[PDB]
């Protein structure tokens, strides 16, 4: 069995390229073949290509056809995705993935096509947007709802809690729209008893990642 | 070019009862076909491959038929861990040009559940800043079809807004939704009552939530 | 009379080029006549000689008229003459294979010896020159010693080995220790 | 067809155009016939860095079964046919025929057993371009054919016995020609290619790599069980190219019934040698230079300008 571990998230402007790599770690490497798989946001799974790693030759989609190379260091049992040309609509998680393909250091090969192992995917954001934190404003209040808006961050993701990870009860916490502007979105919102609003405080926490930023947003009763 | 169809789009099913899952190709494709579960966030994980075989690890009750150009993904009896999105691929061609089919979200199908429905005018911090978001929360209800239209002085907009829905709740098994509006502050001022009203199954009658600007 | 230098534990490649950029038949033989290993058509066949796990080609320049003898994890008994067979056609190279040691693997003290040993095959009689990264300078044939190691000895040491109006280096890593006073 | 009276003719079959010819043919042959997914050869004419060569294509599964060749004699030349039963394959064969064309011949690509051939009408046979030369392959002809079944579950059966009895002659055959008082020793191939190291030929389209030490580890005449051997084999898909330099993938098998029966009719070995004071020679299993595959069946025949 293989273990799949692939880089960071990265975030392109348009027209750049990306090199995207997963360590398979566990088992012997040659005697596997990998595949990339990527995901847009809300749609569908898409095959890239697939590496047959003893025979050094990848073979790609039509669609991606002279922009992708599927690459493999058997040196270092890493796998290596190249994307050329970037295009806004590159954006996605793109996963690495493979299968044993039987004993190929002896001639043994049945030309697995589908999928057992999985990275954890990373996301590659191609965007014209520089990177920057999100706004947070308050959504004031037998029960009541309560809320803070994250405004105009890039890229994603944004990762929000509530009293510090003490409230997690009646929250839900929006997926992000993109904005025309370019930037994201998103509310956090929580249910609680009416009663509790001026005795109880609440504060959510919200922490952006890419821009090193964290806030943290008192929502008070008007 | 093979194309893989999968039906339906979404399947809601009680829990503990069965759900059958469809993908057809375009063209024969053997039984070089695949079925993989995804739950948000996470990676696909293989269930069956060459039409009906399981993949270590897979429980019984996950079971894959078919042949040629069409097949079917059976789960005898689901499980509140079952709930996801489910993707066949066809793998059949040389050289490869493999492909995946649009997937099957399968859901849990509960008694109807009419929102809460909570509205929040701008914040004066953003206010400040020169624009103006005002966001209508449709809270806990099922089914996951909902309409949310925005009335600035009894003037339907269109354009302006845009919805998030969460996924389905682990416990209660519901949705909420935000539809949030957003204008210039100078737009903002030019108008009074702004109103989000909401259309579900679960209400009899459209309901609608509304403020009045300052 | 073609001589060739290898380290023990490296790799070394022996070259062998017919006239003309094209694959046909060759064999590596030793001075013994045991097969190494050769071509048959596309294939590559080894001899029943001590080399043989160890023992490869490039098929990728067979086509080009080149047979390479590559030989890996040298061994100092791998020294022998090797013949190339081709084309009706004999090439002949002596390989002589050299391990250069610190009886050392330790750390040592200033004022400490260093003692080198020259692992060398029977009927060489090869020169070993030595530096220190401080410019110490020791020569020898079979063993090289310094008599009491300075501070600045330690780091890495380059030994030239001559034999045949040809040389190899080793580089080797000694630790002196410093110490407080 | 007809013979020729009072006429000595010189005969090579190491330097033979008619093997030449149908090497290149064979070649063509499996081009057109057994096509591999992917295909890879290396390319390092340039200075620097290689560029090797990927070909991907639609491989379909199909029967491959070798049909008889008759080479006929090309324009302006004619086919000459030495009738000699212990000739050795060079030099003047005295009772020599002219014919129309070659007896048939089917062009079976195999590594150290030839398989379906023509067996020597006398006494076993040996030939070799120099015995002397250990590097030089010693091409044995048979007198008397051995069953070898195969089957795609994985082995090989050939009748104890039978095989016995053929390397008993062989050796006698080998002594012969390197000395009655050497002890003659078969053993498994030193290395190499999985092609040449094992038994390799194609069934029902499958590369088939069966173990063969069983068949070549014993000693003759030195001193003074089971009925069958069975040979463990291995079907592969990535194959070492025998046309060229190269790799070649094939799609795994689609029959559950691979089966082969073909007759052992010569073997391809190659001696050890080596300087050595011991009375005995070790013989190993060779081949892979398909050329002497069509040698073991061209070396009778010689094509003259008319
Ligand atoms: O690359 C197009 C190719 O992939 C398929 C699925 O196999 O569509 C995938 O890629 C699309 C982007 O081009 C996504 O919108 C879709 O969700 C995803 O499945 C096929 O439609 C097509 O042959
Ligand atoms: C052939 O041999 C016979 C018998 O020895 C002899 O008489 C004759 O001269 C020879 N020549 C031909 C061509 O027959
Ligand atoms: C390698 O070979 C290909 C195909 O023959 C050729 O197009 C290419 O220029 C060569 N060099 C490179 C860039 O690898
Ligand atoms: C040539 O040898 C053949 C055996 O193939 C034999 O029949 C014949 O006697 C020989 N030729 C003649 C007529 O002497
Ligand atoms: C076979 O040919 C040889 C030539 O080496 C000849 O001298 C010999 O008489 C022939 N043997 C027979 C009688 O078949
Ligand atoms: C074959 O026989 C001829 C003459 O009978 C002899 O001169 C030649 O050397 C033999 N060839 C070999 C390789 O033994
Ligand atoms: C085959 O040749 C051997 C000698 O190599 C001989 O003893 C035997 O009689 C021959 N067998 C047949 C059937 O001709
Ligand atoms: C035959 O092989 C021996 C041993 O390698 C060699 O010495 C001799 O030159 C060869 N004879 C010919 C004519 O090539
Ligand atoms: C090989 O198969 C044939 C039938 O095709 C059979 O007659 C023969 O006995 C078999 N030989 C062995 C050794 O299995
Ligand atoms: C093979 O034959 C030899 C000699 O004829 C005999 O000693 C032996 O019993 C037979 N069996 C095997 C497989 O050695
Ligand atoms: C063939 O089998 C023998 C005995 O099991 C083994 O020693 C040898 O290495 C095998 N040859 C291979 C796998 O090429
Ligand atoms: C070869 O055969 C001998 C007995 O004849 C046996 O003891 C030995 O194990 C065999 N060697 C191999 C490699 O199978
Ligand atoms: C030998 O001939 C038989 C047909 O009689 C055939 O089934 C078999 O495949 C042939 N062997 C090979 C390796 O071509
Ligand atoms: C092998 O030859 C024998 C002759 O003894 C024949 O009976 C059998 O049919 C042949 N088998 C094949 C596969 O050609």
């Amino acid at each position: 069995e293989v273990q799949l571990v692939e880089s960071g998230a990265e975030v392109k402007k348009p027209g750049s390229s990306v090199k995207v790599s997963c360590k398979a770690s566990g088992d012997t490497f040659i005697r596997y073949s990998f595949t990339w798989v990527r995901q847009a946001p809300g749609q569908g799974l898409e095959w890239m290509g697939r590496i047959i790693t003893i025979l050094d030759v990848a073979h790609y989609a039509p669609h991606l056809q002279g922009r992708v190379t599927i690459t493999a260091d058997k040196s270092t049992s890493t796998v290596y995705l190249e994307l050329r040309n970037l295009r806004s609509d590159d954006t996605a998680v793109y996963f690495c993935a493979g299968v044993y393909e039987g004993e190929a250091d002896e001639g043994e090969y049945d030309n697995n096509g589908f999928l057992k192992h999985w990275g954890q995917g990373t996301l590659v954001t191609v965007s014209s947007a520089s990177t920057k934190g999100p706004s947070v404003f308050p959504l004031a209040p037998g029960t009541a709802a309560l809320g803070c808006l994250v405004k105009d961050y890039f890229p994603e993701p944004v990762t929000v809690s509530w009293n510090s990870g003490a409230l997690t009860s009646g929250v839900h916490t929006f997926p992000a729209v993109l904005q025309s502007s370019g930037l994201y979105s998103l509310s956090s919102v929580v249910t609680v008893p009416s009663s509790s609003l001026g005795t109880q405080t609440y504060i959510c926490n919200v922490n952006h990642k890419p821009s090193n930023t964290k806030v943290d947003k008192k929502v008070e009763p008007k | 070019d093979i194309v893989m169809t999968q039906s339906p789009a979404t399947l809601s099913v009680s829990p503990g009862e069965r759900a059958t899952l469809s993908c057809r190709a375009s063209e024969s494709v053997s039984s070089d076909l695949a079925w993989y579960q995804q739950k948000p966030g996470q990676a696909p994980r293989l269930l069956i491959y060459g039409a009906s075989t399981r993949a270590t690890g897979v429980p019984a009750r996950f079971s894959g038929s078919g042949s040629g150009a069409e097949f079917t993904l059976t789960i005898s009896s689901l499980q509140s861990e079952d709930f996801a999105v489910y993707y066949c691929q066809q793998y059949n061609n040389w050289p490869p040009r493999y492909t995946f089919g649009q997937g099957t979200r399968l859901e849990i199908k509960r008694t109807v559940a009419a929102p809460s429905v909570f509205i929040f005018p701008p914040s004066d911090e953003q206010l400040k800043s020169g624009t103006a978001s005002v966001v209508c929360l449709l809270n806990n209800f099922y089914p996951r079809e909902a309409k949310v239209q925005w009335k600035v002085d009894n003037a339907l907009q269109s354009g302006n807004s845009q919805e998030s829905v969460t996924e389905q709740d682990s416990k209660d098994s519901t949705y909420s939704l935000s539809s949030t509006l957003t204008l210039s502050k100078a737009d903002y001022e030019k108008h009074k009552v702004y109103a989000c009203e909401v259309t579900h199954q679960g209400l009899s009658s459209p309901v609608t939530k509304s403020f009045n600007r300052g | 009379k073609k001589v060739v230098l290898g380290k023990k534990g490296d790799t070394v490649e022996l070259t062998c080029t017919a006239s003309q950029k094209k694959s046909i038949q060759f064999h590596w033989k030793n001075s013994n006549q045991i097969k190494i290993l050769g071509n048959q058509g596309s294939f590559l066949t080894k001899g029943p000689s001590k080399l043989n796990d160890r023992a490869d080609s490039r098929r990728s320049l067979w086509d080009q008229g080149n047979f390479p003898l590559i030989i890996k994890n040298l061994k100092i008994e791998d020294s022998d003459t090797y013949i190339c067979e081709v084309e009706d056609q004999k090439e002949e190279v002596q390989l002589l294979v050299f391990g250069l040691t610190a009886n050392s693997d330790t750390h040592l003290l200033q004022g400490q010896s260093l003692t080198l040993t020259l692992e060398s095959p029977p009927g060489s009689s090869p020169s070993v020159q030595c530096r220190s990264p401080r410019g110490k300078n020791i020569q020898g044939g079979k063993t090289l010693s310094v008599s009491q190691l300075e501070l600045q000895d330690s780091g890495t040491w380059t030994c030239t080995v001559l034999q045949n109006q040809k040389k190899v280096e080793f580089k080797i890593d000694i630790v002196v220790l410093a110490f407080q006073k | 067809e007809v013979v020729l009276v009072n006429v000595t003719e010189n005969f090579n079959m190491w330097k033979n155009d008619m093997v030449e010819q149908m090497h290149e043919d064979i070649i063509s042959l499996w081009d057109q016939s057994l096509k591999p997914c992917v295909k890879l050869t290396p390319l390092c004419v340039g200075a620097g860095s290689c560029n090797t060569s990927v070909i991907t294509q639609a491989c379909p599964k199909v029967s491959f079964e070798p049909i008889p060749i008759h080479y006929c004699a090309p324009a302006g030349f004619a086919i000459l046919k030495c009738n000699n039963c212990t000739f050795n394959g060079t030099g003047p064969c005295t009772n020599v025929s002219t014919v129309q064309c070659t007896h048939g011949i089917r062009p079976v690509v195999s590594s150290q057993l030839l398989l379906n051939g023509s067996l020597a009408e006398c006494e076993v046979v040996i030939r070799s371009v120099n015995f002397t030369d250990n590097a030089k392959t010693i091409i044995v002809q048979l007198n008397t054919s051995v069953e070898i079944n195969c089957t795609g579950a994985g082995h090989c059966n050939i009748a104890r016995a039978k095989w016995n009895n053929t390397l008993k002659q062989i050796a006698s055959k080998l002594r012969e020609q390197f000395g009655n008082n050497k002890t003659i020793i078969f053993k498994q191939s030193s290395g190499g290619d999985p092609e040449i190291v094992t038994h390799w030929f194609n069934c029902g389209g499958e590369f088939f790599y069966c173990n063969s030490t069983q068949l070549f580890n014993s000693t003759w005449f030195n001193s003074t069980g089971s009925d069958t051997i069975t040979l463990p084999c291995r079907i592969k898909q990535i194959i070492n190219m025998w046309q060229k330099v190269g790799k070649a993938m094939y799609a795994p098998p689609i029959s559950g019934q691979i089966r082969c029966s073909s007759n052992i009719t010569g073997l391809l070995l190659t001696r050890d040698g080596g300087n050595s004071n011991n009375e005995s020679e070790i013989f190993r299993p060779g081949g892979g230079d398909m050329r002497d595959n069509w040698r073991s069946e061209l070396y009778k025949y010689k094509v003259v300008k008319i």
